[PDB]
């Protein structure tokens, strides 16, 4: 498989365009395994790739680099091997829109968080804010679409879904997620020798309390 | 050692450098002197490697006491007419101060931002490898308060001063800037009304974004969600209000707003210039499609 | 006697006073502190006659050295956290100022305009019966540049330093203003859109107008020409664009723009504290009628 | 005669709408005589005339004060009475727009000067810039449009004509208004026991040199 859509993102980045997030881990390898000149950062999303550049210099050459790069596996993984979880994160699932989410998956509340409990997610990348993964390869059942309108505030180590993703806050923030519950874990922590309690390519097993 | 006390700050004084590169696998953004230009000139003056922190202040009236021993000083970006125990010096170059003596930044009237360099640099603690504050996530030096003591970093005694080329003024109202257009110019109803209007900044504007007000952007589909995105500083967001917003250093890694274009790497420091009020003119780098 | 030199400006520091009313005969306006209120406090914590000079110094950034002998000021407006020496003093209380030592003013986070008084005031030669410079018609003592040594006039060293009422704080985000409706509100298709809009004030704003940018004001007749007509500070002119202009205290006076409303007297200083990038969202006093 | 409308402008200011600059100068006359408690300026304008007071205290006693003021029809004049005027103006008549004006009234640049100089000019009012009289009540054959596009530079000492109006511009600057000649009389200056030369309510004759 080779590159879809590679736009000019300013004079210093391209981004690149992906039908699915499978497609966007794949290519994330791919590049970083390339360890391209002038790559200051990739940034992968939920539908592109971010390609960060040292200078508009290596705008060009990089586009041409990226053409002659093919998608190194093609066959991928949605299962933790050794059935070892890297990290499991305790829940109280109080959510706000705990009930909301039942009606919307056409589950009840319990079943929610069964589904949410049951199968381990896999951290695809980071984004929005320092802590903040965007979990894959959970049950397909909690597929529920983002709010309306975003929250003003959600609280910090708020247990929320959005589309096919599953996401803790790392701090009290504004968010457009489904909120179904919290935790006590700290995602982010400055201090600490791994920051980000959440690094892509783990395998995270949620826990409800009680 | 050799310390700078802080007596007086301004609006916002805050301990920058190059930022925190390559960290978007843990959520946090690059950061750095939101004019990069002139934050590596004053290191430059110095001759400081263009790692070392540097003192980013807003609208001037920031002041610091050397303590310990002599130092070596340069003021860049926003002329703001430096002065030593009130004797002026002059914006763009190294100067020499003695221990006790009082290192004072008046006020710009053109430009926003300035930077204050040391020889040896701002040798605070740094924070996942960078010496820069950001003030979205609060990651970094806190921002500088009246009574902080600044400890300024080791250096060996290199003379001459290197002369540098000269600086070009900055815009006194109105800001022209280069986009390139996209990569979703194709969400916004006209989006070549944003290279005909004359966009204002509001006080509002920080280093997480400019915001811009004027006829509104308005979209092909309103109700359309675009999934988050890289995001760079420079990037032109469009909220659903369809008020520009120019993403500064502190802007998040990812975002949720269709991006119409994103200014030139020649002019993004331009950008740490804009003061609230001023006009600010877009432009395509080149032809869109 | 004691003189101030300038050692730095900021952005724009004037000599300013009360003015010089009742020169329209003559086409000369009032001008004068663009903060009344300020001035008058600066001038009354050193004891000063009403009439005295003070330094009106926009967005802080001012310097000045004392010499030949000792000085009482004071410094209210925008607090730019003033220093002696280094040594901070205090917005809005009188400070003794020592021979040799530096006056210096920060920058404000809120608010525009500082008020430096000295006690005998900036005795520099008054024109037309007042040492306010005025920005339009060029008028009064220049606007001050490093290396100008002002005088300070003839005062008592001796003074009560009186109890004084507390001052209330400059608004930091959005400026509400009363207006009176008029004279020339009957011009526009809809003059309700000046109360219901956000008003942006502009850089371009100065002592002859604050310029206000948003929802364009619609003439009925936009090719009507009003004969011209006295102005005041506090009026809100229309030009054709749309955009308001509030005027002054260098406004000229007469202009021939339609006046839409006219801020009341107790909204006028607040004018002189508004920054650009700031909002500004204004009211009828009363409501208008046919 | 009484007053028409009576604007409140602000809240300490009242505007007083006339039909005609005769009317302002003498309602002003009015008002000047009448010394009202707070009034700190009179502005007299081409159709109004602007009372500013002290505060708002004064507004609704002035508004009172102003209903029992009476302004004598014979104090409302269009010509000089016993054609006396307060001054004379030399002018040279070398204006650049002098034969656009000739071209523009029907007249030869000759009957545009006898025009200018044959029939005294009043002071309505002041703007534009310290010592700028807007002069009305001149020959009327005069009536000519201002300039397409306004001139970067009119020298000091212009003597203009716009509309209904002639003046004379007392310093350099730009300026859209028909420039007939010049002169060297000051018409500003602040060290002048009076600074302004013309004052509103004046009579003005100019004379060719
Ligand atoms: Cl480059």
């Amino acid at each position: 498989s080779t590159l879809g859509t590679v736009h000019n993102y300013g004079d210093q980045a391209l981004l690149l365009e992906f039908d699915s997030t499978a497609e966007v881990l794949a290519w994330t390898e791919t590049l970083r395994e390339a360890e391209l000149l002038g790559v200051v950062d990739i940034v992968p999303a939920a539908r592109t790739v971010l390609v960060k550049l040292a200078g508009p210099r290596y705008q060009a050459p990089t586009r041409q680099r990226l053409g002659k790069l093919r998608v190194r596996p093609e066959a991928i993984t949605h299962q933790p091997p050794g059935d070892r979880v890297d990290v499991t994160i305790d829940v109280v699932y109080d959510g706000a829109d705990l009930h909301e989410v039942a009606s919307l998956t056409g589950m009840t509340p319990a079943q929610v968080i069964a589904a949410h409990t049951g199968t381990p997610w896999r951290v695809g990348f980071c984004g929005f804010a320092p802590g903040f993964a965007y979990l894959v390869d959970g049950d397909a059942r909690l597929q529920v679409p983002r709010r309306a309108e975003p929250r003003t505030s959600v609280p910090a180590g708020a247990v929320a879904l959005a589309g096919e993703f599953s996401g803790v806050y790392p701090r009290q923030s504004p968010g457009g997620w489904q909120l179904i519950g919290h935790t006590d874990a700290v995602m982010f922590d400055v201090n600490r020798d791994k920051p980000a309690l959440l690094t892509p390519g783990m395998w995270v097993q949620f826990r409800a309390v009680g | 050692g050799t310390t700078l006390e802080v007596l007086r700050t301004g609006p916002l004084a805050l301990v920058e450098d190059l930022g925190r590169p390559g960290l978007a696998h843990m959520g946090v953004t690059r950061s750095g002197a939101a004019d990069r230009r002139s934050h590596t000139l004053a290191n430059r003056l110095v001759a400081n490697p263009g790692e070392s922190a540097t003192i980013e202040v807003t609208f001037g009236g920031f002041s610091a006491r050397v303590c310990g021993g002599d130092v070596a000083i340069a003021v860049t970006g926003a002329d703001t007419d430096p002065a030593v125990n009130g004797i002026p010096f002059g914006t763009n170059s190294i100067h020499h101060v003695h221990d006790g003596q009082v290192i004072s930044l008046g006020a710009p009237h053109s430009g926003l931002r300035s930077y204050l360099a040391v020889r040896g640099g701002i040798d605070v603690t740094p924070v996942l490898g960078s010496r820069s504050y950001d003030v979205m996530s609060a990651i970094g030096p806190s921002p500088l308060r009246p009574g902080d003591v600044l400890p300024v970093g080791e250096h060996t005694d290199e003379f001459p001063e290197l002369d540098q080329a000269p600086v070009a003024a900055i815009a006194e109202d109105v800001v022209e800037l280069q986009v390139v257009p996209g990569p979703r110019d194709d969400w916004f109803v006209d989006p070549d009304i944003l290279v005909r209007t004359n966009w204002l900044v509001t006080n509002r504007s920080d280093r997480v974004g400019m915001r811009l007000v004027g006829m509104p952007l308005e979209y092909r589909n309103p109700d359309r969600q675009l999934p988050s995105e890289g995001a760079t500083r420079g990037a032109i967001q469009v909220p659903p209000n369809g008020f520009p917003v120019i993403l500064g250093p502190d802007h998040p890694v990812t975002g949720g707003y269709p991006v119409i274009g994103v200014v030139t790497e020649e002019d993004i420091d331009k950008l740490g210039q804009v003061r609230p009020g001023q006009t600010v003119r877009l432009h395509w780098a080149y032809p869109r499609r």
